Order: structure tokens, then C-alpha cells, then sequence
């Protein structure tokens, strides 16, 4: 089978600026006969279904911004994206189509970097309904921070500790190109009311000091 | 006005077969072939095959020769996918692709999830979250809920039943106990919390859940 | 994809900064990497490099037109 390698792995770039993306194939794609490279691109934001971008390596498809290029023939070829923005947000995949079966690149993802950001977090106790059910889920919020690690802790403080501390995370934001996460602290009601003062530790690369927000064992 | 409309996600326990359809729209369905191309969570993209529509011979990729068939009906202009006893591994996304000559897909199907596994369909339960008003005031304000003990995947979560689009992050799910974890978040000026109104809308299909939650102050 | 990564700092002249992941066994990935940085060569011209962390790291430089 054709074997397509994608470079990189993984991009990360800002708004402006030029990402290249190198596709390889292991043999040729040049159709003799038809005098055009079965080589097509795509992209694939998450939740969709991919979008072709380019095809015959290197015809730009009718509604797709001319910012977006690709050359190359034979077994070499790139795509070029000259100003990206972060709805440029996603996967791009090489396809060729010379001899089947068709195949695909492990696909190169497009990330952009922007300026640093602090989280904004955010504590929740629990909830009616919930404690009325047993349960007593507590739960905290750092959206809209930019580099993309983080982590996080609970305690009813001198306490620290975890289980049932389940996180989350979001893609990269098509808007304002940050990241986010839950963060959603399981115990039980029995427990939650036997226990303490009750935090959120948040360390990012934008403080020494932890974002600390800590909640009402006092309106609650 | 152009389009393949495929079927819903499936929940699938190990040994089942499921059978997908994708119902072409706007074109004439003869003029073209259906590939098919699938995807497991957070991976890339692997070519399954095709079928000649005028025809209705199937040529497979030798990864799904086996378990994998692809029919056809004309004349209800749809193709379907197959798949005998199912296997986790089955767990994807499955596409459907109307290919063109100049040798790209112009018209993706949406996708349809396949989950096999043996856990069962479970509700939600929804809780909503709100700011206590114990330790800050700030201009503005980020509602919650969360959306707990639930399987198998989707649910849809939205705000003012989509009219709260522009500060949203509802969550990927996190499978745990052969259940899984929601939650969403919004952040609204405090100008409009008290004030407007602000619920969530969850639902789950394979629970027939609908449920609705204001958010109310505390 | 992930059998080893190599991160790498795209450097350019007018210092703007990229930054990219690499793909595979040590040795594909380290030269996916280097044939990455002198596709850029082509423009952004000849480069030097310095490799940390075991060479599962790299910071490569441009000079430039």
C-alpha cells in the first residue's frame, strides 16, 4: 500500500504568522495518463466530519480562503496556511488517491499560541436535588487559560488529598483560543457536612502563588 | 440542500451485528460511488472501502474484510454499512463519501457513533450550579450544571435553549464506573444574571431525557 | 500517534517562535524533525540546533534570509 508520513505531529504557531505542513509519500502519485498528483487535504475540526481544502495536490477548492496553499509532486508535498487564525483551529489529513487502498496521514494538529493567560476559576458546592439524593458533588471552573497544562487538588484542607476527582478538558476555544477545565469533586453528603472550609488549588505557569477560591460552609 | 444524512449513534453489547444507513440528498446517487471511512476516538482517519453505485459491487480494505458489508438501494438512494458480532474495538465513528473524479470527497455524512459495550443505558441527573455569594462579588458571573451517572454517550447541553451560544465550555464526558461525567459553564455580565433568565437544556437521547434547569440564585 | 516525541523550538530570525511535536521511533521522528527544519531552510535559510533532555528535545535556529 501507498504509506503517507504527515510532519509534524503537532503545530503550535500565532495569529499572522505562516504554518507549513509536509506530507510524504512512499511511492510516487503522479498519474501518468492524467498528468495530476492524487493527493488531496483536508481538515477536521473537533465534532465534524472532515472538509477537503485542496486536491490534485495543489487546486484550491471553490470557498476555501486563498491563504491556504499547497504544492508539491511526486512524493513530496506540503500545505501551507498563510495567516493562521484560530479558526484555522483543527486537524489537517493528506489523502492520496493514486492506487488504492486509499489512504491517509496520521494527520498534522494546528494549535495556536497567544498571550499567556491566568484562569478564572470558580467553586460550586454542592446542590440541592443532589444532596436530597445522597451524593455531593463540588465542582470548579478554570476557563479562559491560556498554556494549555494545569493541574489541580482538593481539600477540606489539612486534608489534600484525592478520589473521585474527575477533570476535564476542553479543545483549544475557536474564539478566544484558550483552554479550559472542569474540575467536579465526588464524595457523599454524610461526609461533605462532617467536613471543613472548602478549596480549589489552580497552578498555572502565570503565578508562583496558586489561585486559591474557596467556599460558604457559611450562606450554605 | 446537498447532502448524506446518516443514523444516529448506536449502543452495541459484544456480539451484536448494527447496520448504519447514509441517505444521500440533492444529487443523483447513481453518478458517484460511496466510500467509507472511520475514525476511534481521538484517532486519525482509515480508509474502509467503497461501493460502485451503478453496480453495487463492494471492494473492502483488507483492515475490514471479514465483519464489514456494504449494500446498497438505489432507489431509495441510500448505502448502508454492516457490521457482524461487534467488538470493543468496533468503538468509532463510521462515514460515509461521495467521491468525484477529481479524486477528493466533496460531501461528508455527519458520522455515526458506534459504541460496543456491555454497560448499561442510564440517565442523567442534572444538578445546577450557582454562585453562593459567600466571598466575591465580581462584574461577572459564571453559572454551571452538571450532568452525572449517565451512559451510553450523547448528551447535548444548552444554554437558554441555544440563545446563550458566545461564553460557554460544556465538557467532554469521563467514562468511570461504566458511567459518565458532564458538565457545562457560562459566563453572562451580573448586569444580567439576578435579572434574565438563565437554564440549561440536557438531553439524552438513549434515556429519553429531556430535562430543563433554571439557574436560580442563592 | 505517540512512540517517542521529540519537541522542537522553531526559532527564526526576527526571533518569532513555533513549535512542534514529533512522530514515532526515536530515529524517524529526529529526522522527520531535521527534514522539517530544512524544508523551512528553504526560506527562512541555514540552521544550528542544540538537543536537551536526552535529544527528546530541540531548539533549532535560524539565520535568517
Amino acid at each position: 500500500d501507498i504509506v503517507m508520513s504527515q510532519s509534524p505531529s503537532s503545530l503550535a504557531v500565532s495569529a499572522g504568522e505562516k504554518v507549513t505542513m509536509s506530507c510524504k509519500s512512499s511511492q510516487s502519485l503522479l498519474n501518468s495518463r492524467t498528468r495530476k498528483n492524487y493527493l488531496a487535504w483536508y481538515q477536521q475540526k473537533p465534532g465534524q466530519s472532515p472538509k477537503v481544502l485542496i486536491y490534485w495536490a495543489s487546486t484550491r477548492e471553490s470557498g476555501v480562503p486563498d491563504r491556504f496553499t499547497g504544492r508539491g509532486s511526486g512524493t513530496d508535498f506540503t500545505l501551507t496556511i498563510s495567516s493562521v487564525q484560530a479558526e484555522d483551529q483543527a486537524v489537517y489529513y493528506c489523502k492520496q488517491a493514486y492506487i488504492p487502498p486509499l489512504t491517509f496521514g496520521a494527520g498534522t494538529k494546528l494549535e495556536l499560541k497567544r498571550a499567556d493567560a491566568a484562569p478564572t476559576v470558580s467553586i460550586f458546592p454542592p446542590s440541592s436535588e443532589q444532596l436530597t439524593s445522597g451524593g455531593a458533588s463540588v465542582v470548579c471552573f478554570l476557563n479562559n487559560f491560556y498554556p494549555k497544562d494545569i493541574n489541580v487538588k482538593w481539600k477540606i484542607d489539612g486534608s489534600e488529598r484525592q478520589n473521585g476527582v474527575l477533570n476535564s478538558w476542553t479543545d483549544q476555544d475557536s474564539k478566544d483560543s484558550t483552554y479550559s477545565m472542569s474540575s467536579t469533586l465526588t464524595l457523599t453528603k454524610d461526609e461533605y457536612e462532617r467536613h471543613n472550609s472548602y478549596t480549589c488549588e489552580a497552578t498555572h505557569k502565570t503565578s508562583t502563588s496558586p489561585i486559591v477560591k474557596s467556599f460558604n460552609r457559611n450562606e450554605c | 440542500q446537498i447532502q448524506l444524512v446518516q443514523s444516529g449513534p448506536e449502543l452495541k453489547k459484544p456480539g451484536e451485528t448494527v447496520k448504519i444507513s447514509c441517505k444521500a440528498s440533492g444529487y443523483t446517487f447513481t453518478d458517484f460511488s460511496m466510500h467509507w471511512v472511520n475514525q476511534a476516538p481521538g484517532k486519525g482517519l482509515n480508509w474502509m472501502g467503497w461501493v460502485n453505485t451503478e453496480t453495487g459491487e463492494p471492494t473492502y480494505a483488507d483492515d475490514f474484510k471479514g465483519r464489514f458489508a456494504f449494500s446498497l438501494e438505489t432507489s431509495a438512494s441510500t448505502a448502508y454499512l454492516q457490521i457482524n458480532s461487534l467488538k470493543n474495538e468496533d468503538t468509532a465513528t463510521y462515514f460515509c463519501a461521495r467521491f468525484l473524479l477529481r479524486q477528493y470527497f466533496d460531501v461528508w455524512g455527519a458520522g455515526t457513533t458506534v459504541t460496543v459495550s456491555s454497560a448499561k443505558t442510564t440517565p442523567p441527573s442534572v444538578y445546577p450550579l450557582a454562585p453562593g455569594s459567600a466571598a466575591q462579588t465580581n462584574s461577572m458571573v459564571t453559572l454551571g450544571c452538571l450532568v452525572k451517572g449517565y451512559f451510553p454517550e450523547p448528551v447535548t447541553v444548552t444554554w437558554n435553549s441555544g440563545s446563550l451560544s458566545s461564553g460557554v465550555h460544556t465538557f467532554p464526558a469521563v467514562l468511570q464506573s461504566d458511567l459518565y461525567t458532564l458538565s457545562s459553564s457560562v459566563t453572562v455580565p451580573s448586569s444580567t444574571w439576578p435579572s434574565e433568565t438563565v437554564t440549561c437544556n440536557v438531553a439524552h437521547p438513549a434515556s429519553s431525557t429531556k430535562v430543563d434547569k433554571k439557574i436560580v440564585p442563592r | 500517534k505517540e512512540e517517542v516525541t521529540i519537541k522542537v523550538n522553531l526559532i527564526f530570525a526576527d526571533g518569532k517562535i513555533q513549535t512542534a511535536e514529533f512522530k514515532g521511533t526515536f530515529e524517524e521522528a529526529t529526522a522527520e524533525a531535521y527534514r522539517y527544519a530544512d524544508l523551512l531552510a528553504k526560506v527562512n535559510g541555514e540552521y544550528t540546533w542544540d538537543l536537551e533532555d536526552g535529544g527528546n528535545h530541540m531548539n533549532i535556529k535560524f539565520a535568517g534570509k
